[PDB]
């Protein structure tokens, strides 16, 4: 399809301007709520973890998904692996709020628990990268804090998730004519 | 609705489940609807 | 009472001794417009006639299980088989017709059969050949079987340079038994024909 | 009594993906408002069908100039989300954690030469099973298009989608060399006085493309 | 207070037959389509009535030559699934995978002679309890049933399903050689210029053949 | 029945033929998608398995009994008995995708994790066998691959099994005048 | 339906629980039913 080459509104020039029809397209496994909302693992400390979804890293799928966005909502959900007791903190208290029990505790019951957190930020959405301070993100960017005994293994996930204002996504580089990897075969 | 799977009604009623959202008183899909197709000048078969 | 000429195309075959035409596994096409081609596929009419083949030599000393395979699509030299070096996609079905002429009096019977997907047979498996599309020959009472089969496969288009989906499988269950006023050797022969053949994909030119 | 029931085995373990919702520990909480805030997008295939993006040439450049001698190659590059060519694309930075796809992969084609200079092109596509052409002679045997530069610069040709199966692999085999799911051409026919000159070309999702089966296989 | 159960003891163990289903882990699968895909069968029985399958003889051959001497018997097989002559027939295929059946099982018998040579034949069912029958006097008695060749060549017997108990087992006894749920003895009773000429045959489930009690005892 | 012996049209020389009747019979047992949806064992690897389905032997009930289509469609869920974590991956992703937790892992649960996998194949229906390349199938013709620390014993079952286009079948050859093996008896 | 036994409905839904067929717009039954029985000439009693 010819066009006006530099308007930037969107041309699809379909198959049919060749002879040829489409067909019925489902675009389930590529929806925002659906690919955002599973589990995955982040590296913790020893025991005080501020719960900020931008701790995820840039090689896994939901950390590198999440930065697509530029704007974000989402409620967090975790679950971690720990020993002790694990005391989560809501948005903005002392950090000497960790150790007294009446903040959400969850007992140690085998092998691990997961418990659903709301938002509970300020703003009316987070956001994945901020030029405010010249690391570079305020400090009501995040869901909170969990501070355990000695914490193994913490895992995210972010469900209802709602985002905005799409950023670039980049796969590796092949330096080959096509990055061939050994796929899955018998 | 996102990534669940249950037929039953949830345990929890809504507000102790996730965090309730507030009114006050989507583009993608109607940029990538409004796309220009067919051609730009008159066609033969 | 007996219509029993076929026609596929502008190719006749005539036969006065059938028994019966089978229908393997389907009386009718599958749906062609599949949506791994866009709707980029196109009926060639003019790849449906008969091709005649050589098999082997049925002779009096061959034993049970003296089997022939030979695989859908073989080197067609006319135009069906330009479609193969010319198009990357294509699916059809077949209508075999196997000729075994002797006469009357000789004895004997062997099975014709078109069997998907054939590899590495044993001669003990072959007792349970009859689950296929098939269909005997005996000079007793007939002298061609005449076999039907749409086309079956993994998915709806295929790449017949890299695969190929029929094996046409005679075998010969009763030896032939030549007698005082029978026929010495039969040669067994073949012509072969696609059926509603479908394109899909046009190759560069070899130039 | 109490209610009898059979504490079952092989259940009840921690999967990543499961639809189970965790039960909730600290309620009543109510978010600021956001209501009608902009540029939001639900699926990522909408951001890849309506924002097309570039691709990688050689010189890490996103034109393709043309060329003034007797070979008429513009480019030539496999058809694949896992490409060369196709690595600084959007189409692909999403393509990299499924495992398979379908559908049309539309090309923009935006030609950047001045007022003076007019060329013509075209662009093939080479279905699997043989070499792919190199000439625009043999490559007119192809599911082709022409196009020249005028008033209107620029030109937009959906890839078609042939397969044998109905899913086809995001992500090319890493033993397997031969690429056997396509190679697209894109050559210049003539061109006159536009030696030097650009055509920067673009990616977007088609009108039925579609992706499935997301992994997490690690970002190159 | 929450809902009080009670973790029953003895239940809930891993069953490998159970119509319990495993939960789900990964959601949102479409198949390609499928439908009306040539060549599908639902029930094994099917494959075993519309599609009759050899038997074996002496000399790996599924023929029987006929006898051109004062001994007439061609055939003298014991009737069983697990039989010697049976073996290598679909129909025994998936009965080696069951424990008991009931119902009838056709024969089919084709005669392979030229025109000129003639024969007749008879098959007889002799119930267990005493030896079977080596002549076709003495074999008159049973449940038989005589055919000439001629110009339908193809005669179909249904062996009758006789038994004290309601299903009798599909696999014979190991210890006990007696073989005590019957034979099935087929003769030849003259034929014309018939010498060495051939009567191939062939098995197939019945009418109201029907299996049952799946069982895994390892394929011979 | 005299018949035409060579047309192959089924022929059913029934038992009324020679007087007597038929019974009501019932085929349940023999039903394809009731014969197939139990457990069978394979043998395991060490760590990586690819889910394929004919790597169940030739001897067992359903491998013997699935040979006997030539086209299959059937959903798989296994049942795994390991230790460490065990992800799923799906059909087509590169094995180095097999590290990762993203993907569906699942926790060790004591003694063994059953979990339904979806028809991940991109073909309609897969097959038993296939002459393309002279083992001998497509690396397309699998469910995916499960990666533990040590599997000990992983099973399989088949479920809403569509067949298509039968297969020989073969039981053991006597060499006895009959197969005489010792039953069960008190 | 197959190897269920279950007279409760499913807790997941159907997407979740097994992969969705789709139509696109059995044999050996109709060939088992078609058999031919009886005799072939003037039968007596």
């Amino acid at each position: 399809t010819t066009s006006a080459g530099e308007s930037a509104d969107p041309v699809t020039a379909t198959v049919e301007n060749y002879g040829g029809e489409t067909q019925v397209q489902r675009r389930q496994h590529t929806d925002v709520s659906f690919i955002l909302d599973r589990f995955v693992k982040v590296t913790p400390k020893d025991q005080i973890n501020v719960l900020d979804l931008m701790q995820t890293p840039a090689h896994t799928l939901v950390g590198a998904l999440l930065r697509t966005a530029t704007y974000y909502f989402a409620d967090l959900e975790v679950a971690v692996k720990h020993e002790g007791n694990l005391t989560w903190v809501p948005n903005g208290a002392p950090e000497a709020a960790l150790d007294n029990t009446t903040n959400p505790t969850a007992y140690h019951k085998a092998p691990l628990t997961r418990l659903a957190l709301p938002y509970t930020a300020p703003h009316r959405v987070l956001a994945t990268v901020y030029n405010g301070e010249s690391r570079a993100l305020p400090t009501s960017f995040n869901y909170g804090a969990i501070k355990a005994t000695r914490v193994t293994e913490l895992l995210y996930r972010m469900k209802r998730a709602e985002t905005y204002c799409p950023r670039p996504l980049l796969a590796i580089h092949p330096d080959q004519a096509r990055h061939k990897q050994k796929i899955v075969a018998p | 609705s996102g990534n669940t799977g249950s037929i039953i009604n949830n345990y929890y009623m809504q507000q102790y489940q996730n965090s309730m959202d507030t009114q006050l008183g989507d583009w993608f899909s109607k940029l990538a609807s409004s796309a220009f197709s067919g051609l730009f000048g008159a066609l033969l078969a | 009472d007996r219509i029993l000429t076929t026609r596929n195309g502008h190719t006749t075959s005539t036969t006065q001794s059938s028994v019966g035409v089978t229908y393997g596994y389907a009386t009718a096409e599958d749906f062609v417009s599949g949506p791994n081609t866009s709707g980029l596929e196109t009926r060639v009419a003019q790849a449906e006639r008969f091709f005649k083949t050589h098999l082997f030599d049925w002779v009096t000393s061959d034993p049970f299980g003296r089997c022939h395979l030979l695989e859908l699509p073989t080197d067609h030299k006319g135009v069906y088989g330009y479609l193969t070096d010319s198009y990357a996609y294509m699916r059809n079905g077949w209508d075999v017709e196997v000729t075994a002429v002797g006469n009357q009096f000789n004895g004997g019977c062997l099975l014709v059969a078109m069997v998907p997907e054939l590899c590495s047979i044993q001669k003990r498996e072959l007792y349970q050949l009859t689950l296929f599309p098939h269909q005997f020959i005996n000079p007793r009472t007939n002298m061609t079987a005449h076999i039907t089969v749409p086309f079956v496969g993994v998915n709806r288009y295929d790449q017949y340079k890299v695969h190929k989906p029929w094996t046409l499988v005679v075998m010969v269950v009763a030896p032939l038994t030549v007698n005082s006023e029978g026929a010495p050797q039969i040669k067994v022969y073949a012509n072969i024909a696609p059926t509603n053949v479908h394109v899909a994909g046009e190759f560069p030119s070899k130039e | 009594g109490i209610f009898p029931v059979a504490c079952s085995d092989g259940y009840g373990g921690l999967v990543t993906t499961d639809p189970k919702t965790a039960d909730p520990a600290y309620g009543k909480v109510f978010n600021p408002p956001r209501n009608m805030l902009p540029g939001r997008f639900t699926n990522f295939l909408d951001v890849a069908e309506a924002c097309p993006t570039f691709l990688h040439f050689e010189g890490d450049v996103p034109y393709v100039t043309t060329k003034t001698d007797s070979d008429r190659v513009l480019a030539q590059f496999d058809l694949s989300l896992a490409a060369k060519h196709m690595s600084n694309t959007f189409l692909a930075g999403l393509a990299q954690y499924y495992t398979q796809y379908s559908g049309t992969i539309n090309l923009h084609f935006m030609f950047t030469g001045p007022t003076d200079a007019k060329a013509r092109y075209m662009i093939a596509y080479a279905p699997p099973g043989m070499e792919p052409p190199k000439t625009p002679e043999a490559a007119a045997h192809c599911i082709h298009a022409e196009w020249d530069t005028g008033l209107n610069s620029k030109f937009t040709f959906s890839i078609p989608y042939l397969s044998a199966a109905d899913y086809t692999y995001t992500a090319s085999d890493v033993a397997e060399t031969t690429n056997v799911q396509g190679w697209v051409c894109l050559f210049q026919i003539t061109h006159g006085k536009a030696d030097g000159d650009a055509l920067v070309v673009l990616a977007s999702a088609g009108k039925d493309f579609e992706l499935r089966l997301p992994v997490d296989a690690r970002t190159q």
